[PDB]
């Protein structure tokens, strides 16, 4: 319900109230056991119900193969911390948290507006998502169906 | 010039500040209001005052602001706001005096000068909630929202005490004033001397009523954490019961501080004031939401015109009137509503209609006694997810001026009916109305109601049919009347509830309960593409503007016009089928039987809706063509 945002709705007892819940919501969530059955489709694997998918904007899957090249680069990336504490050398520097959440804060306070050129791009775009989820039809690859709310989502 | 002691409002010439602007105003506020009624408000309105002896002139504020003089009297009034209401009611007295000796012999005669008159100041401010004022502000003129809680019974208060003798006996009297009775030790006849008991004969006193309204306020703009507060508003006076349990107030008055004895048996009081709301004027109704129903507030229009008092059912002026009724002239209004109710949401038409006719539901039935049909009509809606069915929730819930929004799963049986609750404030056992005796009249909007557990549905074929609620636990035994609309969401098991498959499963539910709903609406897409294209267009909008506007546009639209449209129809009208009906209204029915019977009940409360609309107090033999369409409308959607 929290998706509707602004909104919960206590019935129960002593409490007719709806408070208001601005909440922003990640879920981090393990696929049906084991682990991802690629002989099983999507949705399959996803136990979770399309109703509460269809409100998620952005679902991050991340599956593990494994790779000799990347995991050599991980196993080095995981000793090096813990051998040392700091993680980033030659060359990047890591923000502060604080100073981070300074921008961010600066961030937050422009609220943009958008061109008609990128308007119209969005909708063409839409359209073909759309089409392309649905033509997909019947079941594998999915989710479907791009419903609005990744339109609005985008 | 003078002064009162605290106050920097000058006694007097604060009256000459007042009378000039009293008599001479007309419209400075349209100076605000940017312009784009020539004559002045006040001694108008003052004179049908005086005919009427409603007394109780209940001002503005703002007229003052932004006028000159009375600049100052502005600031003055809500910064301390008894003082200054005693003069201003001063005031009005004097100018209706003079005004009297303008015109000689007055109302027969010189009786209604001495009634007292009285200021009940409004509009005072945009004010932040409750919760957000300091201790700053103690006593100062304040504005507030939300639905009313409950209610305590009238609480009998001072005004005249009264004493009498043990000798020898004689009955004098001593007057409240301030908040204290000071009782003569001794003594009146004999005097003597002598040091004989007086004794204190509570039954000859006299009182006012002081109840007390418990308040659920909602501020909005809320700038969290927190969570909805309740406050305490003592009332006062006339403004007893002026107020049902469950509406929408907008309610002003003076915001307060006082302690209370903690031992209650010792002197001791609690220090840590606490705080309350004395609620000078209540602003029932308003422009921007739905009006309620004649017959069921009845008494209180039946009672309340006795004692008079002001507000209460929203008053329409001639010429928009006139308005009205031209627009129910153009032909394309049953369609031209439905667009204007949702102008966010696009297309789905016959939603937007039958909710459209949910508004104008049905035509209320007494017989002899019993009867009690009422006008309701209650409608699910089920399809594909992102469909807005909740948007529309929130529409309605918006307009409807009673009605209270429940989410699924976040309900129970007892938390929809009689709650028994302890008070708390005075240790007591005090009854709380439910959120559906709340939602009584208007409209009780419903999330996810497939999803209800299997206790809760069970109070709802108590109300669906007999539309009372018959309450049997704990306390108090009774059957207490919600009658009350109902707009369900649900969400098929699918969730896209897919082609074939019986349609009549796929909604689960049981079917009995599932035939019982008015009109069901299924919402499909057919993914025209065609369609994606202009709802995109529609809604990848705004974009421009930034600060909303020309939503819909081109279309056009009523705004505010479409409440006193709805609320008009409502009152002044009430629709018969007479004969033309019957035979084709009939033979629809055994059409669907060749369903249940509960689909002509439908048919002829939903038609008379129609009817209801375009202002016609009997029905067409047409108009229930469509009425049946609206239940085949789902049927066009029942194909796959
Ligand atoms: N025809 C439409 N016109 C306008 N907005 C729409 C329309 N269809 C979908 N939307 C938008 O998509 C969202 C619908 O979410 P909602 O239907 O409440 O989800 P669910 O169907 O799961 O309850 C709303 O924000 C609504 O504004």
């Amino acid at each position: 319900e929290v998706m509707e945002q602004q909104t919960i709705s206590i019935s129960k007892a002593g409490i007719n109230t709806t408070l208001n819940a601005r909440t922003s919501i990640l879920a981090a969530a393990n696929p049906l056991y084991g682990r991802y059955n690629p002989r099983l489709s999507p949705l399959d694997n996803i136990n979770l119900p399309a109703a509460l998918l269809s409100r998620f904007d952005i679902l991050f899957l991340m599956l593990d193969i494994p790779s000799r090249d990347d995991d050599e680069k991980l196993a080095e990336h995981v000793t090096y911390v813990h051998m040392h504490n700091k993680q980033p050398d030659l060359d990047f520097t890591p923000v502060e948290p604080s100073k981070m959440r300074e921008y961010i804060a600066y961030a937050k306070t422009k609220r943009p507006v958008m061109s008609e050129a990128v308007n119209d791009y969005v909708v063409q775009a839409y359209i073909r998502l759309r089409q392309d989820s649905k033509r997909e039809m019947d079941s594998k690859f999915s989710f479907g169906q791009a419903t609005p709310r990744t339109l609005l989502g985008i | 010039l003078r002064i009162i002691w605290g106050t920097n409002v000058s006694i007097q010439e604060c009256t000459t500040n007042f009378r000039n602007f009293l008599m001479s105003f007309k419209y400075k506020f349209r100076k605000i209001l940017d312009e784009r009624d020539e004559e002045l408000y006040y001694i108008k309105q003052l004179n049908e005052m005086r005919e009427l002896g409603t007394s109780n002139l209940n001002l503005d504020a703002r007229n003052l602001l932004a006028y000159k003089q009375t600049e100052d009297l502005y600031h003055q009034l809500l910064n301390y706001p008894q003082e200054v209401i005693s003069i201003m009611d001063q005031t009005i007295k004097d100018c209706m005096v003079s005004l009297i000796v303008d015109n000689n012999l007055d109302y027969d005669l010189d009786e209604i000068e001495t009634k007292f008159y009285k200021v009940r100041p409004y509009n005072v401010g945009s004010c932040k909630g409750m919760r957000e004022l300091n201790p700053n502000d103690i006593d100062k003129l304040i504005n507030l929202k939300g639905l009313v809680l409950r209610s305590t019974p009238v609480i009998p208060d001072m005004k005249v005490a009264f004493f009498k003798c043990n000798v020898c006996d004689h009955t004098m009297a001593v007057e409240i004033d301030r908040g204290v009775i000071q009782e003569p030790a001794r003594c009146e006849r004999i005097d003597c001397n002598e040091p004989n008991s007086m004794s204190l004969i509570h039954n000859r006193c006299s009182f006012a009523d002081k109840q007390v309204i418990k308040l659920q306020e909602t501020p909005d703009f809320v700038p969290d954490g927190q969570t909805p507060h309740s406050i305490s508003l003592c009332v006062y006076d006339e403004l007893v019961d002026s107020c049902r349990a469950g509406d929408r107030i907008e309610v002003t008055g003076t915001f307060r501080s006082i302690p209370i004895r903690a031992n209650s048996r010792q002197r001791v009081l609690k220090s840590l004031y606490k705080t309350y709301v004395d609620v000078v004027h209540v602003k029932v109704s308003d422009k921007r939401l739905d009006v309620d129903t004649s017959t069921i507030e009845q008494e209180l229009m039946q009672n309340k015109v006795d004692h008079n008092e002001v507000e209460e059912v929203r008053q329409i002026t001639d010429q928009d009137l006139a308005k009205i009724r031209e627009v129910a002239a153009r032909e394309d209004l049953y369609s031209l509503l439905a667009r204007s109710i949702a102008p966010s949401i696009y297309e789905l038409e016959d939603v937007k209609k039958g909710i459209l006719l949910q508004l104008f539901g049905g035509t209320n039935k007494t017989f002899t006694k019993g009867g009690r049909y009422r006008g309701d009509i209650n409608i699910l809606l089920c399809g594909d997810p992102s469909t807005s069915k909740s948007q529309i929730l929130q529409y309605v819930h918006k307009i409807t001026p009673r009605g209270v929004y429940t989410s699924g799963k976040g309900s129970s049986a007892v938390g929809l009916t009689a709650y028994i609750t302890r008070d708390v404030d005075t240790k007591q056992l005090v009854l709380e109305s439910g959120a559906l005796v709340l939602s009584d009249g208007g409209v009780c909007c419903i999330d996810e109601f497939d999803k209800m557990s299997d206790s809760t549905r069970s109070v709802l074929h108590e109300v669906m049919e007999q539309q009372t609620i018959s309450i049997a636990k704990a306390g108090i035994i009774t059957t207490l009347n919600a009658r009350s609309s109902i707009l369900a969401s649900a969400n098929p098991i699918g969730s896209r509830y897919n082609p074939n498959l019986p349609v009549t499963e796929n909604i689960d539910l049981p079917p009995p309960l599932l035939s019982r709903f008015d009109l069901v609406y299924l919402v499909l897409d057919k993914v025209d593409e065609k369609n994606d294209r202009e709802l995109a267009k529609h809604l990848t909008n705004l974009y421009l503007e930034d600060k909303p506007e020309h939503i819909s546009q081109d279309d056009v639209l009523p705004v505010e016009f479409l409440t006193m449209y709805i609320s008009y129809a409502k009152e002044h009208i009430h629709p018969i089928i007479t004969e033309a009906a019957k035979t084709e209204l009939v033979r629809a029915y055994v059409g669907m039987r060749k369903a249940t019977t509960r689909q002509l009940e439908s048919m002829i409360r939903l038609a008379e809706a129609h009817a209801k609309m375009k202002l016609k107090n009997v029905v067409e033999l047409e108009d229930v063509q469509e009425a049946v369409r609206l239940i085949r409308s789902a049927i066009k959607d029942y194909a796959t």
